[PDB]
């Protein structure tokens, strides 16, 4: 207890920095990464709501389930931003037109994944019997996080990209 | 064994949600085959690194499924979209589709590794717990990309049914006929909605700050624990 | 590879920054000594009559 305790902000600060750097290399831009990194909270709110309204705690299973939720939501945002930038760079489309083409093309695969995984973790949410405490804890945070991440991201990612692209020329 | 059962159940539920969108048996198997191939592969990587089959590594497999199907779905869906927009045969659309996303798939895995790797550097007691998830999930993602570059393309070129240019399955009769027309209309409603959001913009930046402050409040209110107390079908009573 | 990073100087910086990060973090946790283990090990049996 007394020798060492709570090194959480340190490792997730590095994580946040390295994710930014990796995105900066991917997009060849110091600014465009922010359009993807601003989706993190969209999946966190839903996980926190789910865990709060089921009387669960911020534990290991909530944390790893939240990193998974952030992973997919960020991955969805990356492919939306990538498709938009492609249309602007290669096809030479406008900011708005390209962003609308991106989200239009990326809707089906986003929902396909979201529904598959949300429904896939249903057995864990409603789980009873041996180890249900861990199953309930995993599924609850993920299901809650995935639904907010899915519904919010599809409307917010296009705002993030358009807003970020405009502030930085 | 209860977590192993929810893996099987999750793969079956993945299959059904895939059949709702792809609407043909062969196409539905491409994402459904990719998951167990990667997951089984992940067990061999845990074996190489001296890790064990445990609650945390097993839940690593369950959480991984989301990242695995997405890799497979991104590849399969994009081929279907190319086939529908241009009318290329499966083999040509596959070559084309892989050409424009294979770079991103590899890039995404390195961005996502930067999310999961860090918590493998927690120290002492808590360290080993978080390290089980990190290595399980990161190993699965690595295999997922390698499976997305070898098998998924090969299956897409051989198992996917040729789609004619402009055909979004709206001409089908039955449930798929109605669903395809519902989704195509819903996609127009979506883009029309986003198109309107992009004109406002400012009122969503302020709404986003509300979601972030809402998040912050819930985070500090929510009590923090470590690992739940499980009913293990046994307990003890002390007489002093 | 040189031609690739000539057109992508941000990628070039990212690789360099990540390497400096791993190093900066490493320094904090590295042991300090005059030498490593340079001495061959010894075992002593002690008895009394
Ligand atoms: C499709 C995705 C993959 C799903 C996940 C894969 C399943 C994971 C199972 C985890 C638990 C496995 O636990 C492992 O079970 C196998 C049998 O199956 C046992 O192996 C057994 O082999 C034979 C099987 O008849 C027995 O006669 C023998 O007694 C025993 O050695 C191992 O001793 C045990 O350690
Ligand atoms: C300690 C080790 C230090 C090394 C750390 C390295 C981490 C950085 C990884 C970031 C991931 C980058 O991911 C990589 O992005 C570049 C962006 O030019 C993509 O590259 C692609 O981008 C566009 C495509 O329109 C073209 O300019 C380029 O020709 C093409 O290859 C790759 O397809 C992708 O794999
Ligand atoms: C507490 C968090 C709440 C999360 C909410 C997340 C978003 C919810 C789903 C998106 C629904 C928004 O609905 C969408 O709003 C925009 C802007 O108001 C509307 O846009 C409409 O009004 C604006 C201005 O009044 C016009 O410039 C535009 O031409 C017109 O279409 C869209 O017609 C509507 O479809
Ligand atoms: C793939 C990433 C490998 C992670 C390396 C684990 C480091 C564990 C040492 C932490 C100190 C006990
Ligand atoms: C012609 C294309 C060459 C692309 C070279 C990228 C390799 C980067 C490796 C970085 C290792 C640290
Ligand atoms: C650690 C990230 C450093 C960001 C570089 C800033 C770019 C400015 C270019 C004008
Ligand atoms: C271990 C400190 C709390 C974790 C918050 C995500
Ligand atoms: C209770 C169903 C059997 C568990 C092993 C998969």
């Amino acid at each position: 207890e007394r020798l060492s305790g709570n090194q959480a902000p340190s490792l997730y600060a590095i994580s946040l920095i390295v994710v930014f750097l990796c995105l900066a290399a991917l997009y060849e831009s110091w600014s465009i990464p922010f359009s993807v990194m601003l989706v993190v909270p969209l999946g966190v709110i839903g996980a926190l709501l789910a865990a709060t309204f089921r009387g669960l705690t911020n534990d290991v299973y909530f944390q790893v389930g939240l990193l998974t939720t952030i992973g997919l939501s960020a991955k969805n945002a990356i492919l939306i931003v990538e498709f938009a930038k492609d249309l602007m760079d290669k096809e030479g489309k406008g900011l708005i037109e390209a962003t609308l083409d991106a989200v239009r093309m990326r809707l089906r695969p986003i929902l396909m994944t979201s529904l598959a995984f949300i429904l896939g973790v249903m057995p864990l949410v409603i789980s009873t019997g041996a180890g249900s405490g861990a199953q309930n804890a995993v599924g609850t945070g993920v299901m809650g996080g995935m639904v907010t991440a899915t519904v919010l991201a599809i409307f917010f990612v296009p705002v993030f990209f358009v807003v970020v692209r405009r502030r930085f020329s | 064994h209860e977590v192993v059962k929810t893996l099987v159940e999750a793969i079956i539920l993945v299959f059904l949600v895939m059949y709702l969108f792809l609407q043909n048996f062969r196409a539905t198997l491409i994402p459904t085959i990719a998951v167990p191939v990667v997951l089984l592969g992940t067990f061999a990587v845990l074996a190489a690194f001296g890790f064990s089959i445990n609650t945390l590594t097993m839940f690593g497999m369950v959480l991984a499924i989301g990242l695995l199907v997405d890799d497979a779905i991104v590849v399969v869906e994009n081929v279907e979209r190319v086939m529908a927009e241009e009318g290329l045969p499966p083999k040509e659309a596959t070559r084309k589709s892989m050409g424009q996303i294979q770079g991103a798939l590899v890039g995404i895995a390195m961005v996502l590794s930067a999310v999961f790797v860090p918590m493998a550097f927690f120290g002492g007691s808590t360290g080993a717990i978080y390290r089980q998830f990190s290595i399980t999930i990161v190993s699965a993602m690595a295999l997922s990309v390698l499976v997305a570059l070898i098998l998924t393309p090969a299956l897409c070129a051989t198992m996917l049914k040729p789609i004619a240019k402009g055909d979004h399955g709206e001409g089908k009769k039955g449930f798929f006929g109605w669903f395809n027309r519902m989704f195509e209309k819903s996609t127009h409603h979506y883009t029309d909605s986003v198109g309107g959001i992009l004109r406002s913009t400012g009122r969503y930046l302020v709404l986003y700050l509300i979601i972030v402050v809402g998040m912050a409040y819930l985070f500090v209110r929510l009590p923090s624990s470590f690992l739940p107390d499980e009913d293990q079908g046994v307990f003890m009573t002390m007489v002093q | 590879m040189p031609n690739f990073f000539i057109d992508r100087p941000i990628f070039a910086w990212v690789i360099a920054i990540i390497i400096m990060l791993a190093g900066g973090l490493a320094i904090l946790k590295l042991p300090v000594a005059q030498y490593p283990t340079i001495a061959p090990p010894a075992v002593t049996i002690s008895a009394s009559y």
